[PDB]
């Protein structure tokens, strides 16, 4: 037996595909997410954009909250670590958190260096806006990617921008002449071997979810239509008049993302 | 020429389709019950059994799936899918399809940090096979109508019952298609019958 | 016997390693720090941050308060002097304060010249952001360093930046060709002989603590993991619902900075 | 191959390790009691005795440290460590390991401004040793089972009692490794 | 038996260490070089510095000349291809040239892309000025490096600059914290895995010669003292009063680079 | 300990020093004849045999090397080194040390493009050893006193004659130090007599 292998870390992300991961702040919300059909929950203490709205420092969640969430559900539980914060990440790992989000929406602990995610056993998801950034996160040991999008707005535009950019860059790398790839690598800031493997595989080696801006069922379907492997959705689900109903509609829109009659009913 | 479906509500669906095709069958992603009428067998993929059940319920897949099974069409569950197939789930009074005569315990190795690879000896496989166990369950017991194909440290991890194949690991996460081939042969055998 | 030698000054700092120094404003806070396992306390009158937030001038503490802290504990007592304030520093020394922080968080008294710390018997700790600055402070007579960090924010980022910068620059100096050290020295603005001796010793010659932004047990442990010799922590401790328990958590995390199970437990309800 | 631990809860731990390795033994930083089983002797370093006591209590070291001594394994305390080792601390009803038969007064030279170096005549060392006294205590008295190895201004500053060695100064702040070498030899002794 | 492996390509360069490679334009010069102890000769039709200062286009040498040189000596024969000139490179390879210099002192054929050296059987040497440039050449398939130096001046200054820069940057990479290496790669424009392997190996993976300004025995010894693995020297040898003797002295200074009494005699 | 010198006039000198130290001996780069006195045995490395002969001539190394052999000290020639050791070189009337009773043809396989790796079976080694042949020579013939340790497609590629070890490939280009170990053992046994 061997734990913590690349295939195992990425495998867990592969098993998340076609699903919705929901931000939750307590066990009551976590239960609603599971019962709605969420594939994982992201345990938060407070909504990070609000902490920073109030100008404060947004850090790892109180492990008490993460535990309450873990014990409330049987689906995977993710949590966020500040960028570069080795000990916050190790603590979450020690707690058995299923996936760590080395997250830009928390206050970066290290503004020059990201975590050496290769040395951990628990896998990490990281944000990206283009293929260069994507490949740098992967080389550091990211096992899953998401769009950075635009947190705290509900404007799908930046998720759209990042998904489209990464996807377009991948299509070009796959189609381009191999002897032109070093110049491309250099222009993108991408590790060359990764880029070459992308061309050979015809795809990114890791799953890439949409995040930051999904506010409606149409948005979630849109992101799947644009090539997302799945969708992260925020706390606004629970600001709704009927969180259960809203959560379910997001899950169904994400699954049946070309069923427009259905999506029309879900959008009401 | 064979057609094997993969239940497409959620999970590692593409992986299973790739493996089906690598064995020389046609893969069809199944998202609507009516599509069951179009395939010779079905794969229930890895993912979240919770999610799949919720979606199964919502799009009224349970009866269709039972009728599919009632028709003799083979069915293959991998991890989440094994959970959907199982007769009993430890600690739950709300089982799923219930077609495979096993009692399964979910999330029995711990959490993702505990997910592992281990080489398995599988009945009808020559060389060992790398089981990739992602938040896997185990099969606590199997009934008498069930054939044990593999065990890992004295626990059942793969099983067959006539038209039903089930395992706790995800073979579709490897480039070794031999377990998928076992299932393809099961479907080819039903497609002579 | 000889007092005031470089070895004695620096030796005191060496004896502080692996520990936490806590900011305190009175005797009761001092006692709590000492009972939590703090290795020293930093006696303050008010928190410097919100003097300057309030636009005022942050000066040496009222000696009355410093004496109060000194009489309350048996661990070393530090106190701050404004940069370049010769008399504040000489007064702290005459009071028997154990280490003086020539501190950028008080309102500087001399914006072009730091204290000639060489001429004192009491040792000094000084802030730095990089190796050039570190080595200028040492050359002026600093016996201990700390990161400047980012005071009054609770953001660990600047403490990380500074510790990482200093530690990376030292590694490069130690590994580089000796005949390239003068160009490096000039680039850094480092006194050359000090840079040469860093290469020969394989290390900075004085201890270097983390400071300005440690808000959680994980933060404390992180600074240690990045190579800090110890941690300074601020008055936030005593704004906690349970200051004693918070202070204990920072001491344990600093001590056991790779015990992630412990740190998980330490991180709860703060 | 001798292995000598250094209690690594707090203080000048690395200086002691270096000194151990300069003498040809292996050094181990002891942060968990279980690790006491891996070492033939133990150095209690300089630092803050109050911090050490607190961490010793929290991590349940006191009994394992007592067990460690009970097995006859040598122990060496420098300043804070001497304090940890002492039977009695003047003005305190709460002594620590209580294994060395001395009465100790903490911080008895004053404060850091008074910290000093002085050359010492040490028993077993030929030529003088430079003692570096950093907020040092003194040894007010020593029992009749205690061998005095050094005095300064009529005060005992280094003492030996069977498996126990104690000094009020910090030999490990110098590159003269002879006091550590005395401990190495006691440890050799024990190992037979 | 496999030909064209990385180990075989690089192994040839490893067998060149500690020697001098001399530019030659005919069989007579080539014989003098070999007799003097050159480890290889670089076959030139004319001196490119003279062509480009004329200011014509400097191309691959007439294969007749390369063949003359190959037939005149038993040591390896290198020759130049224009950067990106696939067919010049494939031609040289088909002729059996032992090492191709993908050379900036010829007129570049492709200003945007270098050769995909990985796809060739014959090995290549490329020029560089810094570690980022070095690792980009290696990733494309260079099996040996040299300093760019400053062709056609006899000023050792740029050779010194480049050797010092590469070496310094390597020492830093080897010594630096592993988790800081992605930031370093991005700054250098270095492929990440290559830079990480540098840290693990403690060294560049390929040999690195000095080239482009070695005019005297003392210069040759200097480059060796700065960490060069050997020396390329130009047609200047043959412009001297006694080419045989000059060539000898350079070989002896390179070999005995710390013997200052010897080097003093050679400097006459 | 054993000190094994490597002749350091030119070539893959450090690769050999690395192998020597890998086997637990000390290496000395030899640049001056007087240094031969400081070593129990000598490796003549890969490189250019012409360059090394030229430098051997200029620095008056040839008789000292013969003296060195006369004293019984083992000598190991890899490729260029084999050429330096060989009794006769085909097409030349100017052989070098001439202590190993073989005839060698230089550059036998063609040019660098023809350089190759092959697995070899070598007398005294269990698993195969990867021979890296870089513009290698070929041993045309070996005398009666020469033991053949390895052949490749019928070609003698490794040979031993008393204190002398010769091969046409460069074992020091690999991290497999077993051929250097064979030479260490020769030096150890010299160091007993
Ligand atoms: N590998 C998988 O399919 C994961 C199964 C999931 N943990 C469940 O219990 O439903
Ligand atoms: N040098 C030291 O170990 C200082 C000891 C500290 N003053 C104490 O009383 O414990
Ligand atoms: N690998 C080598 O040592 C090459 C030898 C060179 N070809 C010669 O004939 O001298
Ligand atoms: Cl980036
Ligand atoms: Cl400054
Ligand atoms: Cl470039």
């Amino acid at each position: 037996a061997q734990t913590g292998t690349e295939r195992v870390k990425r495998g867990m992300a592969e098993m998340q595909k076609g699903g919705v991961i929901m931000d939750v702040i307590n066990a009551e919300q976590a239960k609603i997410a599971e019962e709605a059909g969420a594939v994982a929950v992201m345990a938060l203490e407070r909504v990070p954009a609000d902490i920073r709205a109030a100008g404060g420092v947004a850090r790892m969640a109180d492990p008490t909250i993460v535990e309450e969430v873990m014990n409330a559900v049987s689906i995977p539980v993710m949590a966020k670590a500040r960028i570069g914060h080795i000990v916050e990440a190790r603590v979450l790992e020690a707690m058995g958190v299923d996936y760590i989000d080395e997250s830009e929406v928390l206050t970066p602990a290290d503004e020059e260096f990201h975590l050496n995610k290769n040395e951990y056993t628990v896998p990490f998801v990281c944000g990206c806006r283009d293929l260069g950034e994507a490949t740098r996160r992967i080389a550091e040991g990211a096992s899953m990617l998401r769009t950075k999008g635009e947190p705290g707005t509900g404007n799908i535009v930046e998720a759209v921008r990042h998904m489209r950019k990464v996807n377009a860059q991948v299509r070009k790398v796959v189609a381009m002449s191999e002897d032109e790839l070093m110049t491309e690598a250099k222009n993108l800031g991408a590790p060359y071997e990764l880029l070459l493997q992308i061309k050979k595989d015809g795809k990114l080696p890791v799953v890439n979810f949409a995040a930051g801006g999904v506010a409606t069922p149409a948005d979630a379907a849109l992101m799947m239509q644009l090539g997302a492997d799945g969708v992260f959705v925020g706390s606004g689900i629970f600001k709704s008049d009927n969180p259960a109903k809203f959560a379910k509609a997001i899950v169904e829109a994400t699954t049946h993302f070309t069923d427009y009659k259905l999506i029309a009913e879900l959008s009401k | 020429m064979l057609t094997i479906g993969v239940l497409g509500l959620q999970g590692a669906v593409r992986e299973h389709i790739h493996a089906i095709e690598a064995c020389g069958a046609a893969g069809l992603v199944v998202k609507r019950p009516e599509q069951l009428n179009e395939v010779d067998g079905l794969i229930l993929p890895g993912g979240e059994s919770t999610t799949m059940r919720r979606l199964i319920d919502t799009y009224q897949f349970m009866e269709p799936l039972r009728e599919f099974a009632a028709q003799g069409k083979p069915m293959f569950g991998t991890c989440a899918g094994l959970i959907i197939l199982a007769k009993e789930i430890a600690g739950s009074d709300n089982p799923h399809l219930g077609l495979l005569n096993v009692v399964v315990e979910r999330n029995s190795f711990g959490r993702q940090v505990d997910s592992f690879e281990a080489d398995l000896t599988i009945k009808g496989l020559d060389e060992p096979f790398t089981g990739v166990f992602i938040r896997a369950p185990h099969i606590l017991e199997a009934g008498e109508n069930v054939e044990v194909l593999s065990e890992h440290n004295g626990r059942i991890v793969a099983a067959k019952q006539g038209q039903f194949l089930g395992c706790s690991f995800n073979p579709e996460l490897t480039e070794d298609h031999r377990v998928t081939q076992l299932f393809v042969e099961m479907v080819e055998e039903y497609k002579q019958k």
